[PDB]
């Protein structure tokens, strides 16, 4: 199966530079050339620039000329894109893409990589249980006080997905995002326990919390 | 610079439906326009190359039309897993550029959310804040009223809302709404209450504990 894996999200400073990966398997890394694409918040994609991995040879969106530099390395089969001079118009997710020929498409897409631009500090989220004082019982996680997104939730390390709502996270009067997990389970199936596993990548914060059901 | 316009970027469609988006360039681009759907976790898949053909494992329902300046996707009949915002990319010239998105919105039977509260755990309240938790699970459509009740005061502007995506199975949305006060705002009180109002319920439904 074709895949490509991008860096993990990143904080960074107005002025600063950026390198982001994207390392592919599944396939010859120099039979495809490989684009970039942008994506603001509630917003539609620009495309950013290709390079052919056989020789280097890039073509650049204009708009991007200044800001963007896309590179190769044959060895790891990983394109990287650089981004220099940041300001708050390139907080956004950036894709690595796979080009085909059938007539050029973009045919495998990168999981995408949230670069957020900013003065203000990281901050791991602190994580509380959410646990009742019908035919149906919830619990949950509440993920507070934490910056810049995001983070991801799994329940009982990815075996618990089915009934399972993680929230987007709201932007709070204090500049830090806030977000609830909920799971939903008929009341019969008291068998198993209930751990929610958060990751923010940006604070190296990783935390698995245990919803006490106090059954007795 | 070629210009793709996607006039309708929000679109509802009930299940089983024939859906028409629409794309039309600034000039004409020569049927040289793909369609991506992304999901709402950010997933994007290639749907249709070159106007018309189907990328290899992609249901049938998937058709693309057109030429010149003005491109169509069209899903035959409608399924849950559809639920996505739709894009269309002209190749003609350089550089490669996207409509603004269709956003699919499906219509399905009435449900009504079923309501849980959470209070506060200990391990919040040490550190001088009380979050208090409202979720309304699985219903559609998404318009809701949550009303805060504290020992029976409607309450205002201390609490945010926050809506999943419609789900890719059973179409529906949930909501939470959060109320925050200060740990010595909370402790002055007794009951905490939502009450929902919702098509789906013949009258509101209202979840409630007490403290202590």
């Amino acid at each position: 199966e074709v895949q490509l894996q991008q860096s993990g999200p990143d904080l960074v400073k107005p002025g600063a530079s950026v390198k982001i990966s994207c390392k592919t398997s599944g396939y010859t890394f120099t039979e495809y050339i490989m684009h970039w694409v942008k994506q603001s918040h509630g917003k539609s994609l620009e495309w950013i620039g290709g390079i052919i991995p056989n020789n280097g040879g890039t073509s650049y969106n204009q708009k991007f000329k200044d800001k963007a530099t896309m590179t190769v390395d044959k060895s790891s089969s990983t394109g990287y894109m650089e981004l220099r001079s940041l300001t708050s118009e390139d907080s956004a997710v950036y894709y690595c893409t796979r080009r085909e020929v059938y007539y050029y498409a973009l045919d495998y897409w990168g999981q995408g990589t949230l670069v957020t631009v900013s003065s203000a500090s990281t901050k791991g989220p602190s994580v509380f249980p959410l646990a009742p004082c019908e035919s149906t019982a919830a619990l949950g996680c509440l993920v507070k006080d934490y910056f810049p997104e995001p983070v991801t939730v799994s329940w009982n390390s990815g075996a618990l997905t089915s009934g399972v709502h993680t929230f987007p996270a709201v932007l709070q009067s204090s500049g830090l995002y806030s977000l609830s997990s909920v799971v939903t389970v008929p009341s019969s199936n008291g068998t198993q326990t209930y751990t929610c596993n958060v990751d923010h990548k940006p604070s190296n914060t990783k935390v698995d919390k245990t919803v006490e059901r106090k059954s007795c | 610079d070629i210009q793709m316009t996607q006039t309708t970027s929000s679109l509802s469609a009930s299940l089983g439906d024939r859906v028409t988006i629409t794309c039309s360039a600034s000039q004409g681009i020569n049927n040289y326009l793909n369609w991506y759907q992304q999901k709402p976790d950010g997933t994007v898949k290639l749907l249709i190359y070159y106007t018309s053909s189907l990328h290899s494992g992609v249901p049938s329902r998937f058709s693309g039309s057109g030429s010149g300046t003005d491109y169509s996707l069209t899903i035959s009949n409608l399924e849950p897993e559809d639920i996505a915002t739709y894009y269309c990319q002209q190749y003609s010239n350089l550089p490669y550029t996207f409509g603004g998105g269709t956003k699919l919105e499906i219509k399905r039977t009435v449900a009504a959310p079923s309501v849980f509260i959470f209070p506060p755990s200990d391990e919040q309240l040490k550190s001088g804040t009380a979050s208090v938790v409202c979720l309304l699970n699985n219903f559609y459509p998404r318009e809701a009223k949550v009303q805060w009740k504290v020992d029976n005061a409607l309450q205002s502007g201390n609490s945010q809302e926050s809506v999943t995506e419609q789900d890719s199975k059973d179409s529906t949305y949930s909501l939470s709404s959060t109320l925050t006060l200060s740990k010595a705002d909370y402790e002055k009180h007794k009951v905490y209450a939502c009450e929902v109002t919702h098509q789906g319920l013949s009258s509101p439904v209202t979840k409630s504990f007490n403290r202590g």
